[PDB]
């Protein structure tokens, strides 16, 4: 599906993953930030592309990316 | 089970829990009598799929339309009918 | 139990929230970061309901805008009243009102701009003004000037009392919820008092006023000796020697002898042949009747006297098998949410201006109005608009209601709940209906374009060739027209002269009405409409229908009514919210009232209106040219956008210029909306990134850091400059047409 | 974390029926099945449009998208504070416990996750695309 | 604009008659009613009520091309 | 062979029309340029040219397009 | 607690349907469960033939009264062969649909349980060699109806009022 | 024209029996699973 990237920038609030409509990100344990933890997407299988992770983002620029492609099934958000 | 209670949702029964129905579908196998007829003259189009039936069906319709195109008469179209009356001319004189 | 609720000195009035632009949101009141910030200052002023969530406060906000927009109504109307006292040829046109042009805007002489003041007959000059005033001011009997100053100084009093009516009811005493909510007594109050009370004053005025002044206008008594109208009512004898039955004086009133008020109050019917319009009679004794119907409707809801109906009882007692629980729930929603009376208000207003434009040419109701075909037209054409708008703003606050004021909790198996659950089917069988019609329609027109272009004339849809008469339209008018033999007996004439009959009524030199034909061109016409029509209501009702969740976006409801999009994901998710449904609609519904205005000024420049001679030979603007040239896009093309339009581009030089000028500026600002709807905002982003750069260079770029449109912004604008450009190009160019043929 | 087993004994709540719901797709390529918890018999709104009353207990709903889920997941945490899971199930029937993979939802950091798709430089410091010409990969997967 | 200019100054040079252009150019509504309303006359008449001739092909493709811009739109 | 006969008094042929959507109408208005049916009127600047060069006969195009055949395969 | 006439789709909620009298009426669903479409267990074949027949039958009517030559003494002519020609050429549109959507030597994915829950047998018209019959049922049906419909009209010209 | 009877010939043929062909072959050829 979609490719998603987490980069060193992220400062683990969490915000990306309480946007995610389809539950393709989560947090992961981190040592780089005060808060221990950083974002990751483990199933970006599931991934639709909406880009809502990325309009959570505080960073400067963003920290999560979304990069789209393949477009398959899930990727449609086809119910037939 | 699918109908004991309110529950819809059944691995052993998972054309009963997405609605694979047949709704009109019925499955009575005596509907003619006398239907040898319409097998015996039909064998060019079944079992035959692309080999026979597009084969058949693309050469009897070029060739029909050619022999339509090619044999009409004047009255039936007016394209081989050709022009009754004197050129109307055009502008400035040229023709 | 229905009581008069009010709270003291809600709000202090003070200015120190004047200084404070954003002062009534939370995001607002901080200051403006970026330029996008002015916009929504002005894109959420009026979303009272997003400003805060108490429904008494944003009850006591509408009421007093109510009051604001009532107050600047009346200076409206002041302001034309004043400028028919003194700007206008009001009285030359009463002594001559078929040879002088209605005029009461005089420009200054500045720029060459006094050309504009033409030669508008009765030793005046001035813009020729199409807003039917006159017409309705000798409707009302008014024969001089001082009448119209002492009405405009009225309305300017009028206007002063509702803007201190808004301010009291805001600031002073300010109603609490109950009163509010109160909608038994409301109903009450607008039917027997608003309507039915408004109705009988008017007729009180018609009767004591109208009638006489009216009748001795149309023997030709100069408006200068005919007497006042308080005269009329003072001496009853010099009232009565025009209509005997009021030396009776309210004995058959009461003693229910009515039939001896026949002189005054008749059922006629059909138009007066002096000045083309409704007999007077008929239309008083049309709004008593009215008068006596609301007044009756106003007494049917319980209030707190016992007898009377509970709507919500009304309503719960009204369901089927086929539905749930019918109507229950209604009451909460139409008694808690503005939006929903706002949906249904605005739908029926909206309808009910276009069954007053319809209804307005074919029963002209002022006198000279339908010899007057500028106002005729422009009359129609607004009304239109007009309605046209109401019933898209209705279904935007329709959606704006779904998406916000809709509970799932208090609304279960009801009739809303219901109409959302087969959605699918509803949208799926209005899709089909669209297409179907759109073909048999629109490629009846290709066909015909294309067997014209083809010399295959006989292959057509026309009268000479495959006809498709609207035999249901025909076979209404034939009953219309004999109405009065069989179905109305004590009719005189029929409802109007466009039904049938042969009569032909001819103020001056000029055709009032006649027989409306009907053939294949107002069968493909009609059904043109249809197809225009439903496919408005399709963008709408999928947009209010979807508006809370839908297959693609399961949680619409969460990102609002008014937003962009869900991002690219999903294939892309442009334009899913019920907004941009209502920023489509409206340009369907430009679609449609176009073809409507268009249809309307074709035909009747064509079949209607015209010239008679002495003799009595009928000739037409056009030349009936409908009947074999509508039924051809290139017929539209040609003889209608072609033909009609060479008056508003040949204006140049005269009073009328002024008419190409704005044909040319309107088709401006459609083209400038063209970029505003298809541009994106990421673009014009980065522009404002290198112009915010080149600022920057010489240290005057500003602290409001300047950003693009937003994308919604961005659609508002293209929308309302394409509305506007091509509202104002048919405007320009049917005002230039009708004022240059008639 | 041992992950739930899909019970085929949980009713569903009481809906009335709708147009939107499970299609071709359900029966031919996948869908998903939401369970939830309740203490009490309330109305909530369904994701595809409508409302329908929760069971006092356990909850069993068929639905055709993962986004409709956690739609519903979503209000049933925020609204009813009702903690769910669902499964994606396919024709074949086949079930994968999908929601709390271990059992924690994916807002609360949890030890023992594995960092998937964590880039450990800047975003600004990818690669060019023409110094990866004719390569078969793409600057953020370095 | 090129070839609208182009073609007006062409128009007004081929038919002998120059100040139209030279008057009418310098102004837009003089492009809409000198140049585009009165060139168009005979296009649109290609096909009719009363008959066709050999520009009715180009009023159909003049058509044409206004429903396919339409259509973009 | 007749354009280059007259240059300035025949119109241009571009090719034959065989539409079978034709009327009457349109099978006698399109026939123009001294043609025994419905043609188009070229205005490519094809015959033009090709008189510039040289060409004169239909035999000398016949013999070109045979020439570019071979060219292109 | 009413009559309540609207039902869910075989009383599931959550499939995308409804029950409605359109839908599953005694008198409606008997008639559509008589169709030659919904006779699974009758041979695809002669299943073609009876749509052919109907559709070549009900084809032939508005060519011939709408047709070019509609005017003049072929009229009947000319609208057989049109209605011939659309059935050619519908009858390659089910070829190719047939290629496209059914490949040899694999089973039936018609739906093969009813309602109650019979679990019948799956219609062989979702098959290669099944749709291949059917459309050259098809074609000898629409082709037959065709010259009937030209039979009845114009060599033996029966009475009819509009033709 | 040499031989009138051609076009009446070629038209119908690159009309309507030529994009039959095609695009029969093209669905054919895009709805193929492989
Ligand atoms: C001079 C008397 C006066 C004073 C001092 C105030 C003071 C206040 N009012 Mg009150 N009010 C008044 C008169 C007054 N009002 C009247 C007469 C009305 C009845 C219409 C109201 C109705 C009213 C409401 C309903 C509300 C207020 C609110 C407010 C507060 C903020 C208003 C503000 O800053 O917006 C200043 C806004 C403007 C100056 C815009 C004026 C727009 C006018 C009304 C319309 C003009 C239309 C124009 C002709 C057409 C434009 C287009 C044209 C150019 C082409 C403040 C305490 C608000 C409040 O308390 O906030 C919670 C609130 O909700 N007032
Ligand atoms: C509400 C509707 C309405 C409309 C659209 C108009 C429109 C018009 N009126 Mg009418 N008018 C109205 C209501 C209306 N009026 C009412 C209710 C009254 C009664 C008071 C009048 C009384 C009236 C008179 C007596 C006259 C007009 C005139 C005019 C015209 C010119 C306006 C003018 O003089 O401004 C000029 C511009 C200004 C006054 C603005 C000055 C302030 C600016 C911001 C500059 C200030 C700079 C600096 C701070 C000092 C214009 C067509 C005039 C006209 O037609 O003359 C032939 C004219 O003489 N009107
Ligand atoms: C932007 C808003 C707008 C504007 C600028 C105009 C402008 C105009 N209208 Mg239109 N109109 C509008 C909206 C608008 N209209 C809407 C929404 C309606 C539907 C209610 C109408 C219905 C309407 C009628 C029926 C008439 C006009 C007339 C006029 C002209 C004003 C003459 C006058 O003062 O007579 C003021 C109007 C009257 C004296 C007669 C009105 C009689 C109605 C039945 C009374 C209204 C009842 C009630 C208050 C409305 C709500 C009903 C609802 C509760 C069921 C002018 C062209 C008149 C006209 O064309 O004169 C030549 C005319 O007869 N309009
Ligand atoms: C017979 C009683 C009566 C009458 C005539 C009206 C008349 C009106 N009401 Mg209603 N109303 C009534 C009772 C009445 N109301 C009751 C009992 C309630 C409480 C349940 C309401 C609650 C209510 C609300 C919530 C709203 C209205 C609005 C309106 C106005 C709509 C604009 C319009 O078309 O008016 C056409 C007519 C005119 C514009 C004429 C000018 C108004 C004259 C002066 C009549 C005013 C009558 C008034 C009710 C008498 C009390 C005031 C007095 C103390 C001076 C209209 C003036 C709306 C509005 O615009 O508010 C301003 C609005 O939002 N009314
Ligand atoms: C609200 C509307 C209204 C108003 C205020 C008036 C007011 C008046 N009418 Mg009128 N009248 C009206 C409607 C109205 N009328 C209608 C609708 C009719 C038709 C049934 C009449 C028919 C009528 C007659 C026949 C007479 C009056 C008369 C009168 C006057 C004396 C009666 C009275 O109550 O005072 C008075 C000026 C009388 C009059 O003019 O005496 C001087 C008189 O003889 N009226
Ligand atoms: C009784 C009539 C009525 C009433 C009371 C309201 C009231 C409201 N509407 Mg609704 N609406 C109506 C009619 C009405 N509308 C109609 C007829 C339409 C169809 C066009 C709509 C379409 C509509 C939409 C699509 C939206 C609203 C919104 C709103 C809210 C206003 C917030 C806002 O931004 O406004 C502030 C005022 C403006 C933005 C107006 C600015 C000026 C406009 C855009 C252009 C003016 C054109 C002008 C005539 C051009 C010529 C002059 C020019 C040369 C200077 C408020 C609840 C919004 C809302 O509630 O959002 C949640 C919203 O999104 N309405
Ligand atoms: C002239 C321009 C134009 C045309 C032709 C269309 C056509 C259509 N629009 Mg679009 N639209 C346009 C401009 C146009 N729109 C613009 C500018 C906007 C912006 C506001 C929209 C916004 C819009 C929306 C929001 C919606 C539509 C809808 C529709 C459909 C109407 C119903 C239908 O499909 O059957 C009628 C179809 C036609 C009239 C198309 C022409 C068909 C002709 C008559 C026959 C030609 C076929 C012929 C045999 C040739 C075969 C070719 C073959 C050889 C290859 C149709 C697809 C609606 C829809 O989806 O349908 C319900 C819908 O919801 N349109
Ligand atoms: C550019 C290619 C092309 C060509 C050569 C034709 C040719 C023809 N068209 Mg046109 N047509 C075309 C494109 C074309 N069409 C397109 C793109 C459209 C869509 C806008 C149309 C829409 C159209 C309509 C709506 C109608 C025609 C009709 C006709 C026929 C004229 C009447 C006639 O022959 O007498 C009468 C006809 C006959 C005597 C015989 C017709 C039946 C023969 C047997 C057809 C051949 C069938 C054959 C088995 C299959 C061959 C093709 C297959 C390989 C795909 C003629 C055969 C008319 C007609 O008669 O339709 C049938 C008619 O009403 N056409
Ligand atoms: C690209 C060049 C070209 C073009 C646009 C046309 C166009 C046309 N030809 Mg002509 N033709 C050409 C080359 C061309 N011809 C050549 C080289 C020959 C010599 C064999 C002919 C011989 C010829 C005859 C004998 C007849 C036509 C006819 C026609 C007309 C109907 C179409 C038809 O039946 O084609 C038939 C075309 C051929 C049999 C020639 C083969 C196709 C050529 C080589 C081009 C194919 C490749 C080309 C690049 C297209 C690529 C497809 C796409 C990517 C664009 C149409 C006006 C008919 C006519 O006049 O009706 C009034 C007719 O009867 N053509
Ligand atoms: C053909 C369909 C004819 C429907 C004729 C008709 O009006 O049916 C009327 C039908 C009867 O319901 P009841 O009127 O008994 O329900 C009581 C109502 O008072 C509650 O609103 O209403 C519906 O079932 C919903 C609309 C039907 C679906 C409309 C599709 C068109």
């Amino acid at each position: 599906a979609h490719s998603v990237k987490i980069y060193d920038t992220c400062i683990g609030c969490t915000q990306c993953v309480r946007a995610c409509p389809t539950d393709v990100l989560e947090m992961v344990p981190w040592d780089g930030c005060k808060a221990s933890q950083i974002a990751s997407a483990p199933r970006t299988e599931d991934c639709v592309g909406c880009k809502r992770c990325e309009s959570a983002c505080p960073t400067d620029f963003l920290s999560v990316r979304v990069y789209l492609g393949a477009e398959t099934t899930r990727s449609m958000g086809l119910a037939y | 089970k699918y109908g004991e209670k309110s529950v819809y949702f059944d691995l052993g029964e998972i054309d009963n829990t997405t609605g694979n129905w047949d709704l009109y579908g019925n499955d009575d196998p005596n509907r003619y009598n006398g239907f040898q007829n319409k097998f015996f003259e039909t064998f060019a189009g079944a079992f035959t799929k692309r080999g026979l039936l597009l084969k058949f069906l693309v050469l009897g319709g070029a060739t029909t339309i050619g022999y339509l195109g090619s044999t009409s008469s004047g009255d039936l179209l007016a394209i081989k009918n050709g022009p009754k009356q004197a050129p109307i001319m055009g502008p400035r004189g040229r023709k | 139990e229905v009581k008069i609720m009010v709270e003291k000195d809600p709000v202090k009035t003070s200015f120190e929230k004047w200084a404070k632009p954003g002062h009534f949101s939370r995001t607002l009141a901080k200051g403006p970061n970026t330029t996008t910030w002015i916009w929504n200052l002005h894109a959420d002023a009026h979303d009272f309901d997003s400003h805060t969530n108490d429904l008494e406060e944003i009850s006591r906000k509408v009421f007093s805008a109510h009051f604001g927009q009532l107050a600047v109504i009346f200076i409206w109307l002041s302001g034309m009243y004043f400028h028919g006292a003194r700007f206008s040829n009001y009285e030359a046109w009463l002594s001559d009102p078929t040879h002088i042009k209605p005029s009461a805007q005089v420009v200054w002489p500045i720029v060459g701009q006094k050309i504009l003041n033409g030669d508008v007959g009765g030793g005046f000059q001035g813009i020729q003004i199409t807003s039917g005033f006159f017409q309705l001011w000798r409707a009302s009997g008014i024969t001089s000037e001082l009448q119209l100053y002492t009405t405009a100084i009225g309305g300017l009093i009028f206007a002063a009392l509702m803007l201190f009516a808004g301010w009291f009811h805001y600031h002073k005493a300010a109603p609490k919820l109950a009163w509010f909510q109160n909608v038994e007594s409301m109903l009450n109050h607008h039917l027997a008092g608003l309507l039915g009370l408004g109705s009988l004053a008017w007729a009180g005025h018609q009767v004591h006023v109208s009638l006489p002044i009216n009748r001795l206008l149309d023997a030709g008594v100069d408006p200068k000796e005919i007497p006042l109208p308080h005269e009329f009512i003072l001496n009853r004898d010099l009232l009565a020697q025009l209509y005997p039955s009021f030396s009776k004086g309210l004995t058959p009133f009461f003693t229910l002898n009515w039939s001896e008020y026949s002189d005054f109050l008749t059922f006629r019917g059909g138009l007066n042949p002096v000045t083309g319009g409704l007999w007077l009679t008929d239309t008083a004794h049309h709004h008593l009747a009215i008068a006596v119907l609301f007044l009756v409707a106003g007494h049917m809801y319980r209030t707190n006297f016992g007898i009377g109906h509970s709507m919500k009882e009304i309503l719960e007692a009204h369901k089927g098998p086929f539905t749930g629980e019918g109507h229950k729930g209604l009451y909460e929603i139409l008694t808690t949410s503005w939006h929903a009376q706002l949906a249904i208000n605005l739908a029926m207003l909206g309808s009910l201006t276009i069954i007053v434009a319809h209804h307005m040419y074919a029963m002209p109701p002022y006198p000279y109005l339908a010899t007057d075909y500028a106002t005729q037209l422009s009359l129609f054409t607004h009304h239109m608009w007009i309605g046209g708008f109401l019933v898209v703003g209705a279904a935007a606050h329709a959606a704006i209601f779904m998406v916000r004021d809709y509970d799932p909790t208090t609304q279960y198996n009801n009739l809303l709940d219901r109409v959302l659950r087969h959605r699918d089917a509803i949208i799926s069988h209005l899709n089909w209906v669209c297409i179907f019609l759109g073909f048999h329609s629109f490629g009846l027109y290709i066909h015909n374009d294309t067997m014209s272009a083809l010399g295959r004339p006989q292959d057509m849809f026309s009268d000479t060739a495959i006809q498709l008469q609207p035999v249901f339209a025909q076979w209404i008018q034939n009953t219309h027209a004999l109405a009065p033999s069989l179905t109305a007996p004590n009719a005189t004439a029929s409802t109007s002269l466009t039904w049938g009959g042969g009569d032909l009524v001819a103020v001056g030199g000029k055709v009032a009405l006649l027989p409306i034909p009907l053939g294949t061109a107002d069968f493909l016409v009609h059904h043109i409409h249809a197809f225009t029509i439903h496919v408005t209501v399709l963008i709408l009702l999928k947009g209010v229908l979807f508006a809370r969740s839908s297959r693609l976006i399961p949680d619409k409801a969460n990102l609002g009514f008014r937003f962009p999009c869900d991002g690219p994901g999903r294939g892309g998710t442009c334009q899913v919210s019920a907004w941009d449904h209502v920023f489509l609609g409206l340009f369907w519904m430009y679609n449609a009232i176009s073809v409507v205005i268009f249809h309307f000024s074709w035909k009747m420049q064509s079949d209607v209106w015209g010239s008679i001679s002495d003799q009595g030979v009928v000739t037409h603007i056009t030349g009936g040219n409908f009947a074999q040239s509508s039924i051809t896009i290139n017929g539209w093309l040609r003889d209608f956008l072609w033909a009609q339009a060479s008056q508003v581009i040949q204006s140049y030089g005269s009073s009328l210029s002024a008419y190409g000028l704005l044909f040319l500026g309107a088709h401006f600002v459609w083209a400038f909306s063209l970029m505003f709807l298809f541009s994106g905002r990421g673009y014009w982003q980065e522009l404002i990134e290198s112009i915010v750069w080149a600022h920057n260079k010489l240290k005057v770029a500003p602290a409001i850091q300047p950003r693009a449109l937003s994308i919604v912004q961005g659609r508002a604008v293209g929308v309302a400059h394409y509305l506007l450009g091509g509202i104002a190009t048919t405007w320009a160019f049917f005002l230039a047409r009708i004022i240059s043929v008639g | 974390f041992t992950p739930p087993t899909l019970n085929a004994d949980t009713p569903a709540p009481i809906f009335g029926g709708s147009t939107g719901g499970l299609l071709r797709k359900a029966q031919v390529e996948e869908f998903y099945v939401i369970t939830w918890e309740s203490p009490k018999e309330q109305i909530f709104e369904m994701p595809t449009g409508g409302a329908a009353i929760m069971r006092s207990g356990p909850n069993l709903l068929k639905l055709a998208r993962k986004e409709q889920c956690l739609a519903l997941g979503a209000r049933l945490r925020t609204k009813f504070k009702i903690q769910y899971q669902f499964y994606r199930v396919f024709p074949n029937g086949e079930v994968q416990y999908l929601h709390p993979k271990d059992g924690v939802y994916p807002e609360k950091v949890n030890a023992g996750r594995t960092a998937v798709g964590v880039n450990n430089r800047s975003i600004g410091q990818n690669a060019n695309p023409a110094e990866l010409k004719f390569a078969h990969k793409q600057a953020y997967d370095l | 604009w090129v070839t609208f200019y182009w073609h007006w100054k062409h128009i007004t040079l081929w038919q002998g008659n120059v100040a139209q252009f030279n008057e009418s150019s310098t102004y837009l509504m003089g492009w809409l009613r000198d140049y585009l309303w009165l060139n168009s006359s005979q296009l649109i008449n290609g096909y009719n009520p009363f008959g066709m001739n050999s520009l009715s092909v180009w009023a159909w493709m003049f058509l044409f091309g206004h429903l396919v811009w339409a259509t973009g739109f | 062979e007749a354009w280059g006969q007259d240059p300035l008094h025949v119109r241009p042929i571009a090719h034959a029309i065989w539409d079978p959507h034709f009327g009457q109408p349109a099978v006698e208005a399109f026939t123009r340029g001294g043609a025994s049916g419905p043609v188009n009127i070229a205005y490519s600047g094809v015959y033009q040219w090709w008189y510039t060069i040289g060409l004169r006969t239909n035999q000398d195009l016949y013999g070109g397009s045979i020439f570019l055949l071979f060219v292109s395969a | 607690e009413k009559y309540q006439v609207i039902e869910p789709l075989n009383g599931d909620p959550f499939i995308g349907g409804f029950e409605t009298p359109v839908t599953s009426s005694p008198l409606i669903a008997w008639y559509l469960s008589n169709l030659p479409a919904y006779r699974t267990a009758v041979a695809p074949l002669l299943r073609g033939v009876e749509i052919g027949l109907a559709h070549g039958y009900l084809l032939v009517g508005p060519f011939v009264l709408a047709g070019p030559l509609r005017n003049s003494a072929v009229r009947g002519e000319a609208g057989s062969l049109a209605a011939a020609g659309l059935v050619t050429i519908l009858t390659m549109c089910l070829t190719i649909y047939g290629i496209a959507s059914f490949k040899e030597g694999e089973a039936s994915k018609a739906p093969s349980l009813t309602l109650t829950g019979r679990q019948k047998e799956a219609d062989k018209l979702q098959t290669a060699e099944g749709w291949a019959s059917f459309t050259g049922g098809w074609f000898f049906g629409g082709l037959s109806g065709v010259a009937w419909a030209y039979f009845l009209l114009y060599v033996i010209n029966l009475p009819y009022p509009v033709k | 024209m040499t031989a009138s009877y051609l076009p009446s010939i070629f038209v119908p043929l690159i009309g309507l029996v030529f994009p039959a062909i095609t695009m029969a072959s093209l669905f054919i050829y895009i709805e193929q699973d492989e």
